[PDB]
């Protein structure tokens, strides 16, 4: 299928600091996705062994972006990535042979991070057996210790309703935090850094723009900040003005969020 | 003769019986699982009991037994019923049952389909409250061959302190004894940790005969 | 054949009143054959490890499964449970084949109360296989003497199913209550748990003794681990005292 190809995460992306207004929460995960990489030898000198990770669950907001993140601030070697949607199909069976060729690949890359995202696909137990196999195999796969007990576990889904994965989560899992949506000051660093493009005028107040745009996503904020300089040189122009797509921003989250 | 029911409302002593000739001779060794009949799925495996059905009349020799009856014989009830009228067709049916035997057991003599205990289909019926004591001597004396005991022995304390029993709760109880003589690390067992603790983990046995 | 119940798991090895009994009930009727043949004692097979939650049955037989240091076989309650069909000779008949011809092994299952039904309401239920599944189980150990090798140990996390027919050797046996034991107990095996970190040299064990009621052993690991993983960022090597309440009162 499509995620033996697309399964490999490549060409790095959005970085650390475009966070959705998580300020302790970026801590909460950084410790587990960058902090064990920057220093290993802490942790088991320090302690016992590095810490397993976090979940982010709830409201979708900016999710499925800051895993990408985490692929693009990589260090060493830009993990690999792995969805749910393509493990419910027709022909069921391929799922077995698809876990234990990916954790294969896991144990080629000296045990790399392997991150499990849209749980919601195969969860939710409450004619099924088909997806016990795969969610129970899984399962399976990832709190048994055999491959690897140490080196990541992250679920970020948009449902709660997985009663499986909610009682044996607490075997391997940890870290019941919910996604801690954005707040409204929180788009201020979105656009300090997103200011490294084209000369952009200092007149353009980040806090002003950060605080005209309520409920947006990253995505949406990452499509005002591709529309700003796309308005800004269809004008034929070399400098980028809020005078000159207030209008467009005000109108694409007002007209579009009506 | 064509059947007969085994109904011991206290304790066992059907599948004492029922595996001592069973495992002695059984004329065959092929054991019906009384439970296994409709299906789990859609009930089309008619062709699963006239198939089972019919190796018991391809084989000429044939014994079946049916142990815990109790369950199954209480538009899901419709089928049931449905399978019940079969078998009162495949029983008193056209086919003389004059060389297969059928051996019905239960747990419970409340709820055996009085419809069913209608003369004919379970004829012999046979108490298992007191054994006349027969199983409980003999399975103590063949019990009793191997572990060695001092030379006070006084087998009437056992046998008659001891009522409403089996073999195997007697065997139970017999070496629940001889491991509480186990852990004191001593080569004889004198009678008296069989008074004793078979009088006390037997009447255990009573309060926890549920 | 059927390699989601012949090959279930590959693995070689993983409350004294009840750990006791129990330890020296799967231990001595291993090697201790001599004794067993000069006082004709059988060897108990079955055992019913029941009693009220907040135990942790699972990775206490666990740990006695570590104590006898043989090989380990897991299998859960619902796995049972198949779609198929003719699951009981060939599931029975296949792990009682690889147990039968393998090495002595330990098998340790829990949830029997649930798939042991004997359906007291008749108006519909497909629990009818798996009784049939309990029917060649109680066959297979009742009628064949030859049963003498591999033991089958069950688990019940209730016993408001019990089936009357279930005394004898073979079958469950060792009824074992759980009369729910001082918590200086519970702080006696998680302190063996817990001793390879680097400690504190002061712990009175009261506070966070009296602090862990009807949890399970594993929610005692998860109190350790929980605290290994702050302790981690704590900045301090060693592991403090209030981390133990601090994390009972955090995950608990």
């Amino acid at each position: 299928p499509t995620v033996t190809m697309m399964q490999v995460e490549e060409k790095p992306d959005v970085t650390y600091s475009d966070v959705g207004g998580c300020k302790e929460q970026i801590e909460k995960l950084r410790e587990v996705v960058e902090t064990p990489l920057l220093h290993p030898e802490r942790f088991v000198n320090l302690g016992i062994e590095p810490p397993k990770g976090v979940l982010l669950f709830g409201p979708p907001g900016t999710g499925k972006t800051l895993c990408a993140r985490a692929v693009a601030n990589r260090t060493d070697a830009c993990f690999i990535r792995v969805i749910g949607s393509e493990l419910v199909q027709k022909y069921v069976g391929e799922g077995a042979r698809m876990v234990r060729e990916l954790f294969e690949m896991a144990r080629t890359k000296k045990a790399c991070l392997i991150f499990f995202d849209e749980i919601d696909a195969i969860g939710g137990a409450r004619g099924d057996n088909e997806v016990q196999r795969t969610m129970l195999e899984l399962i399976n796969q990832l709190d048994g210790f055999d491959p690897r007990g140490n080196i990541k576990v992250l679920m970020a889904t948009n449902r709660p309703d997985t009663l499986d994965p909610a009682l044996m989560r607490p075997g391997r899992l940890d870290r019941k935090i919910e996604f801690s949506l954005p707040d409204l000051e929180g788009r201020t660093h979105i656009f300090k850094i997103h200011a490294r493009s084209m000369s952009v005028e200092r007149d353009i107040r980040f806090e002003l723009l950060a605080r005209l745009c309520p409920n947006s996503t990253g995505a949406e904020i990452r499509s005002v900040c591709t529309e700003a300089g796309m308005f800004a040189i269809r004008a034929r122009r070399k400098i980028a003005t809020e005078k000159d797509f207030l209008e467009a921003v005000n109108k694409v989250i007002k007209s579009y969020a009506k | 003769p064509k059947g007969c029911l085994l109904y011991g409302p206290p304790g066992t002593g059907k599948t004492l019986l029922a595996r001592a000739v069973a495992s002695q001779l059984d004329c065959n060794f092929l054991k019906v699982v009384s439970s296994s009949i409709v299906d789990k799925y859609i009930g089309e495996s008619a062709r699963l009991i006239r198939e089972m059905f019919n190796y018991a009349r391809d084989h000429q020799p044939c014994i079946i037994f049916m142990d815990e009856i109790d369950a199954i014989g209480g538009s899901a009830d419709r089928e049931i019923q449905r399978t019940l009228m079969e078998l009162l067709n495949q029983m008193d049916g056209f086919d003389t049952l004059h060389r297969v035997k059928m051996i019905m057991a239960t747990n419970r003599p409340d709820t055996l389909d009085p419809a069913l205990l209608r003369p004919g289909r379970l004829d012999r019926k046979i108490h298992i409250d007191l054994p006349n004591e027969q199983a409980r001597l003999d399975i103590l004396k063949i019990h009793a061959g191997p572990i060695t005991k001092h030379g006070e022995i006084d087998y009437e304390a056992i046998v008659k302190l001891s009522d409403g029993f089996n073999g195997a709760d007697l065997r139970n109880v017999c070496t629940e004894a001889g491991m509480f003589a186990i852990r004191a690390d001593h080569d004889f067992v004198v009678q008296e940790d069989f008074m004793k603790a078979v009088r006390k983990v037997a009447d255990s046995k009573k309060l926890e005969s549920k | 054949y059927d390699s989601r119940v012949k090959a279930m798991e590959v693995d070689e090895r993983p409350l004294d009143k009840q750990i006791q009994e129990l330890v020296e009930a799967i231990v001595l009727p291993m090697n201790h054959k001599e004794k067993f043949e000069n006082l004709g004692i059988q060897p108990p097979k079955g055992v019913l490890m029941y009693g009220p939650p907040g135990t942790g049955k699972t990775l206490l037989a666990r740990a006695c499964a570590a104590q006898t240091k043989a090989t380990f076989l897991k299998l859960a309650g619902p796995q049972l449970v198949q779609m198929f069909i003719g699951d009981g000779a060939k599931l029975v008949r296949d792990a009682f084949a690889l147990a039968k011809e393998k090495a002595p092994s330990i098998i340790f299952i829990d949830e029997l109360d649930a798939i042991g039904t004997k359906r007291f309401d008749s108006e519909k239920a497909g629990d009818r296989e798996v009784q049939r599944t309990m029917l060649e189980l109680l066959n297979q150990l009742d009628g064949f003497q030859p049963n003498t090798q591999v033991k089958v140990i069950a688990a019940t996390n209730r016993v408001d199913i019990l089936d009357p027919a279930l005394l004898r050797s073979g079958r469950l046996d060792r009824k074992i209550e759980f009369p729910m034991p001082n918590e200086e107990a519970r702080a006696r095996i998680m302190q063996i748990h817990s001793r390879k970190m680097n400690v504190s040299p002061d712990v009175n064990y009261e506070e966070l003794a009296r602090c862990t009621d009807d949890f399970n052993g594993a929610q005692c690991k998860a109190v350790c681990v929980e605290a290994g993983m702050i302790a981690l960022r704590r900045g301090a090597t060693e592991l403090t005292h209030e981390d133990y309440m601090e994390g009972i009162l955090e995950v608990q």
